[PDB]
C-alpha cells in the first residue's frame, strides 16, 4: 500500500517557523503532485501548496512568500517549510499524493493529518 | 457464417449504445464526475452513442439485405452522419490525449491554460470540423468520382457504396484519422518521455546509491498507454488504410474486407467506454445505476 | 465410396434435382492439382454425411458440362445448393482450408 507519514507540526510562538515533511512510503508513478492541504477550525480543506514531479509550483495566496513547498529528489518526501507564523495559519495540515499513473484519471492518497497550531 | 455474422452485428450495437448511454448517464448524474476531462469524454460518448443508434444500424441491414432500402437521400445523409460522428470520435480521442498529456506533464499551467468555456470551444471546433469534412462535401457531391461504373451507383438508390474521388478520399482520410492517429502518438509519447527522463532524474538523485526499476504504477501506466494507441489504431488504421489503397488501384483490396475492417472502427465506440472510464467515482456512479 | 460419380446424361439427376447441398468436382486425370484433393473429398465425404454430398465429374470424359459454369482451371469446387450455384472455389488446398469453406458456407 501507499502511506503518508506526516510529522514536524505542533505547538508553536506567533511570528515562529515549522518544518512538515511527509513521507510517503509505497509504489507511486513518476509523474505525480505531492501537497499540503489544511483544514482550519469549522472550514473547508483548502490548498496550502504543492509541487509537482518536474518542479513546478503552487501556492495559495495566504501563505505565498513565507511557505516553501520543496521535494526530496531521491525519495517520496516532501516537506512545507513554514515561515512567519500567524494564529490563522492554526488548522489540521493534511498530505496528499495526485497519482497520474492511470493516465486518464488521477488516484488520490491523503495522510491522517497533523495538527499545527500558532499561538499569538 | 451469415447466421453467425447477423448475430454478430446485434451486440456490437448493443454494447455500443450500453456502454455510451451508461457513461452519459454517470456523468449527467454525479455531481464528482463533471470533471475537466470527462466534458472531453461526453463529446467522444455523445459521437459513439448516435454510432450505435442510427450509423451501425442502417450499415448492418445493408450487408444483410445486400442493399440499400431508403433511397439516394437517406443513403447520402446516413453516409454524412457516418463520416461527422467517426470524424469527431477520433479528434474528440485526440484531445483528450492533450487533454492528459498537460494535465500530467504541466498540471498547474493546464488548469489557468484550460477553462470549462475553453473546453466547450474546442469542443464545437471538432463538431464543426466533423461536418465540413463529412455534410458539407458529401451532401454538396464534392466527393463524387467522374467514372461511368461509379456513377451507375449513384443514380441506382439501391446502390449506396461510398465511392470517392482521389482528392475527397485522401483529404478526408489525413483530416479524420491521419493527423489525429500522429497527434495521439506525438501527445502520447512525450508523456512516456516524460515519465522516463523523471525515473532517470530520481536515480542521479540519490548520489548513486539506487537504481530506480518499473513498480506496479508504471507498469500499468504502460499497459494502459498502450491499450489506448492499441485499440484506436486495431480498430480504424485497416479501414483507413486500405481507404487509400483504392484511391490508386481499386481492385487490389476486396469490397468485403473493406467493409470488414468498417465494422472494426464501429466496434471502436464500443470500446471507448470500457478505456476512457475506469475511474473510481465512475465506477462508483456505474454500480449507483444499476 | 459415398462419392457420386457424375456424367453429362446425369448431371440433371445428380446435381439439379438432387436434395440438399452437392459439391461438385471438376477433375481431369492430368491435373496434378485435382489429384492433389481428391483423397480430401474422401475425407469430407465421411466428415459431412447429411450436411452435404461430394460429387467428381471427369471433365475429359463429361466435356459437355464444364462450359455452362464457366470453368477456366481446375480442381473447381462449385457447392450446388438445391439446383442453384451457391460458393466457388478454384485451385487446390489442404483439409483445413477446405472445411473453412464448408463451414462458412453451409449454415
Ligand atoms: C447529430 C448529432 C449532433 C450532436 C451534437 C452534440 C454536441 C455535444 C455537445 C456537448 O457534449 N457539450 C458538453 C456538455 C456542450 C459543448
Ligand atoms: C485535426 C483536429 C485536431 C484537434 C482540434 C482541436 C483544436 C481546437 C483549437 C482551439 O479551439 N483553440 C486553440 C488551442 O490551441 C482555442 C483557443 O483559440 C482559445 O483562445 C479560444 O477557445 C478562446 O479562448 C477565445 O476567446
Ligand atoms: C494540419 C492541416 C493540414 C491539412 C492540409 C494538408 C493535407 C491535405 C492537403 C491535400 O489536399 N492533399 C495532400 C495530402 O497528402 C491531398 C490532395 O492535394 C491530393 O490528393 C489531390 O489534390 C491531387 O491528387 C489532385 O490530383
Ligand atoms: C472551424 C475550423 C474551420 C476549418 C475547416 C476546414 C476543413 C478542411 C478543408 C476541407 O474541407 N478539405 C480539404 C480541402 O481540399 C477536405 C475536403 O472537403 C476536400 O479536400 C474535398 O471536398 C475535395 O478533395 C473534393 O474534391
Ligand atoms: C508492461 C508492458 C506495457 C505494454 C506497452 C505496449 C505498447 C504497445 C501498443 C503500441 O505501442 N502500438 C499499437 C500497435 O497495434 C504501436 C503504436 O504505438 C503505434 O506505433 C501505432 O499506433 C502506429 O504508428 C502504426 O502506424
Ligand atoms: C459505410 C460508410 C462509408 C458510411 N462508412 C464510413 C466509415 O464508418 C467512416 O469513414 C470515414 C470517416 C471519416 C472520413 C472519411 C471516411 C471515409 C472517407 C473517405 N473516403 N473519409
Ligand atoms: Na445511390
Amino acid at each position: 500500500q501507499v502511506q503518508l507519514q506526516e510529522s514536524g507540526g505542533g505547538l508553536v510562538q506567533a511570528g515562529g517557523s515549522l518544518r512538515l515533511s511527509c513521507a510517503a512510503s509505497g509504489s507511486i508513478f513518476a509523474l505525480n503532485i505531492m501537497g499540503w492541504y489544511r483544514q482550519a477550525p469549522g472550514k473547508q480543506r483548502e490548498l496550502v501548496a504543492a509541487i509537482h514531479s518536474g518542479g513546478t509550483t503552487n501556492y495559495a495566496n495566504s501563505v505565498k512568500g513565507r511557505f516553501t513547498i520543496s521535494r526530496d529528489n531521491a525519495a517520496n518526501t516532501v516537506y512545507l517549510q513554514m515561515n512567519s507564523l500567524k494564529p490563522e495559519d492554526t488548522a489540521v495540515y493534511y498530505c496528499n499524493v495526485k497519482d497520474f499513473g492511470a493516465i486518464i484519471y488521477d488516484y488520490d492518497y491523503w495522510g491522517q493529518g497533523t495538527q499545527v497550531t500558532v499561538s499569538s | 457464417a451469415a447466421k453467425v455474422m447477423s448475430l454478430l452485428m446485434a451486440l456490437v450495437v448493443l454494447l455500443i449504445v450500453a456502454g455510451n448511454v451508461l457513461v452519459i448517464a454517470a456523468i449527467g448524474s454525479t455531481q464528482r464526475l463533471q470533471t475537466l476531462t470527462n466534458l472531453f469524454i461526453t463529446s467522444l460518448a455523445c459521437a459513439d452513442l448516435v454510432v450505435g443508434l442510427l450509423v451501425v444500424p442502417f450499415g448492418a441491414t445493408l450487408v444483410v439485405r445486400g442493399t440499400w432500402l431508403w433511397g439516394s437521400f437517406l443513403c447520402e445523409l446516413w453516409t454524412s452522419l457516418d463520416v461527422l460522428c467517426v470524424t469527431a470520435s477520433i479528434e474528440t480521442l485526440c484531445v483528450i490525449a492533450i487533454d492528459r498529456y498537460l494535465a500530467i506533464t504541466s498540471p498547474f499551467r493546464y488548469q489557468s491554460l484550460m477553462t470549462r468555456a475553453r473546453a466547450k470551444v474546442i469542443i464545437c471546433t471538432v463538431w464543426a470540423i466533423s461536418a465540413l469534412v463529412s455534410f458539407l462535401p458529401i451532401m454538396m457531391h464534392w466527393w463524387r468520382d467522374e467514372d461511368p461504373q461509379a456513377l451507375k451507383c449513384y443514380q441506382d438508390p439501391g446502390c449506396c457504396d461510398f465511392v470517392t474521388n482521389r482528392a475527397y478520399a485522401i483529404a478526408s482520410s489525413i483530416i479524420s484519422f491521419y493527423i489525429p492517429l500522429l497527434i495521439m502518438i506525438f501527445v502520447y509519447l512525450r508523456v512516456y518521455r516524460e515519465a522516463k527522463e523523471q525515473i532517470r532524474k530520481i536515480d542521479r538523485a540519490s548520489k548513486r546509491k539506487t537504481s530506480r526499476v518499473m513498480a506496479m504504477k508504471e507498469h500499468k501506466a504502460l499497459k494502459t498507454l498502450g491499450i489506448i494507441m492499441g485499440v484506436f489504431t486495431l480498430c480504424w488504421l485497416p479501414f483507413f488504410l486500405v481507404n487509400i489503397v483504392n484511391v490508386f488501384n481499386r481492385d487490389l483490396v476486396p469490397d468485403w474486407l473493406f467493409v470488414a475492417f468498417n465494422w472494426l472502427g464501429y466496434a471502436n465506440s464500443a470500446m471507448n467506454p470500457i478505456i476512457y472510464c475506469r475511474s473510481p467515482d465512475f465506477r462508483k456512479a456505474f454500480k449507483r445505476l444499476l | 465410396d459415398k462419392i457420386i460419380h457424375l456424367t453429362d446424361d446425369s448431371f440433371d439427376t445428380d446435381v439439379l434435382k438432387a436434395d440438399g447441398a452437392i459439391l461438385v468436382d471438376f477433375w481431369a486425370e492430368w491435373s496434378g492439382p485435382s489429384k492433389m484433393i481428391a483423397p480430401i473429398l474422401d475425407e469430407i465425404a465421411d466428415e459431412y454425411q447429411g450436411k452435404l454430398t461430394v460429387a467428381k465429374l471427369n471433365i475429359d470424359q463429361n466435356p459437355g458440362t464444364a462450359p455452362k459454369y464457366g470453368i477456366r482451371g481446375i480442381p473447381t469446387l462449385l457447392l450446388f445448393k438445391n439446383g442453384e450455384v451457391a460458393a466457388t472455389k478454384v485451385g487446390a488446398l489442404s483439409k483445413g482450408q477446405l472445411k473453412e469453406f464448408l463451414d462458412a458456407n453451409l449454415a
